[PDB]
């Protein structure tokens, strides 16, 4: 089978810059009609792959010039000659030339943008959660840069370890920011025990941490 | 206007069987191949095989032979994936895709459907209101979402207002919770000046465990 690879794994451009993505084929990929069917496809998390580039240079429907293909033999080239906040994701090539057809890797492309410091929101448990016997807390860090914050949940000024969860947002397509979610989670007579519920949330737009909190039963 | 809508999300039990169905639409159905093209982690996107939907006639990938069955009905313009002897390489999203131009580079895509193979047992989640409040404001806007805890396996889609918010929504990758369930959230920044106006509905599915719930987001 033909073994697709790509050149770098991962990149970071400023917008308007220019990026280059290789991709290699183990064996040559002319087609029986003496076509070359290579793609380049682009996927966003949570989304199926888009065509932007097929038979080397072609670009499909809607595909900005800014995109362009060449190559021969092995050696295959993805070229941007500008880079937008939207071209955020994972680029693909793949081979239709030879049954059966493989896809490369990948090449994640994260874009470069000013410091953006974090709207930080809290959310107590709902009284729904409550009556279950359990107490959530959510930390929102929302429309970040960069994806480096550090959140730090307190109870009555105590520092809390073992008890939380978070995950990030992938790059936004639209503003280039990130977004935090982050979870403390007790049990209903712990969470009663306690008064005061706060996240301090740390980050390079912020000079000094910030903290986002709240009273229980107010 | 082309689309495929595949079936959703499934778990199945090491050893077992599942069919992946893929619902085609906007285009005559026998015109183009249907492919299969699988995604799962580490080992990448790779292509399973066509389906020529005239004859049934079917071309594999060596690798996925004996392991995929590729069929299709006519009569209701549905292509479909079956995978035998599940085991937990088998956990990957399934996508049907079509190349309208007559040649093999594809164009169209299915959603996606996620198969998880594991021994542990579906649960549907709990789904909890992030209520918009003082604490949640900034700048005249107002967050707010759905927490959806303890649930297994993925995914959870959450769409606001039947699809008709998008703008300043953020659902976010899932966690594995020590339970080995599954927890996430999901936000929307909205306007605070009309909260006493619009209704905030998050749609949440399940569709391993069949959960459908539409929670309603109330202020507080």
């Amino acid at each position: 089978d033909i073994v697709m690879t790509q050149t770098p794994l991962s990149l970071s451009v400023t917008p308007g810059q220019p990026a280059s993505i290789s991709c290699r084929s183990s064996q040559s990929i002319v087609h029986s009609d003496g076509n070359i069917y290579l793609e380049w496809y682009l996927q966003k998390p949570g989304q199926s792959p888009k065509l932007l580039i097929y038979k080397v240079s072609y670009r499909f429907s809607g595909v900005p010039d800014r995109f362009s293909g060449s190559g021969s033999g092995t050696d295959f080239t993805l070229k941007i000659s500008r880079v937008e906040a939207e071209d955020v994701g994972v680029y693909y090539c793949f081979q239709a030339s030879h049954v059966p057809y493989t896809f490369g890797q990948g090449t994640k492309l994260e874009i470069k943008r000013t410091v953006a410091a974090p709207s930080v929101f809290i959310f107590p448990p709902s009284d729904e959660q409550l009556k279950s016997g359990t107490a959530s807390v959510v930390c929102l860090l929302n429309n970040f840069y960069p994806r480096e914050a550090k959140v730090q949940w307190k109870v009555d000024n105590a520092l809390q370890s073992g008890n939380s969860q978070e995950s990030v947002t992938e790059q936004d397509s639209k503003d280039s920011t990130y977004s935090l979610s982050s979870t403390l989670t007790l049990s209903k007579a712990d969470y009663e025990k306690h008064k005061v519920y706060a996240c301090e949330v740390t980050h390079q737009g912020l000079s000094s941490p910030v903290t986002k909190s709240f009273n229980r039963g107010e | 206007q082309v689309q495929l809508v595949q079936s959703g999300a499934e778990v199945k039990k090491p050893g077992a069987s599942v069919k992946v169905s893929c619902k085609a639409s906007g285009y005559t159905f026998t015109d183009y191949y249907m492919h299969w093209v699988r995604q799962a982690p580490g080992q990448g996107l790779e292509w399973m095989g066509e389906t020529n939907p005239r004859n049934g006639g079917t071309t594999y990938n060596e690798k996925f032979k004996g392991k995929a069955t590729m069929t299709r009905d006519t009569s209701t313009s549905t292509a479909y994936m079956e995978l035998s002897s599940l085991r937990s390489e088998d956990t990957a999203v399934y996508y049907c895709t079509i190349g309208t131009s007559g040649w093999d580079y594809f164009d169209y895509w299915g959603q996606g459907t996620l198969v998880t193979v594991s021994s542990a047992s579906t649960k549907g989640p709990s789904v909890f209101p992030l209520a918009p409040s003082s604490k949640s404001t900034s700048g005249g806007t107002a967050a707010l979402g759905c927490l959806v805890k303890d649930y297994f396996p993925e995914p959870v889609t959450v769409s606001w207002n039947s699809g008709a918010l998008t703008s300043g929504v953020h659902t976010f990758p899932a966690v594995l919770q020590s339970s080995g369930l599954y927890s996430l959230s999901s936000v929307v920044t909205v306007p605070s000046s009309s909260l006493g106006t619009q209704t905030y509905i998050c749609n949440v599915n399940h569709k391993p465990s069949n959960t459908k719930v539409d929670k309603k987001v109330e202020p507080k």
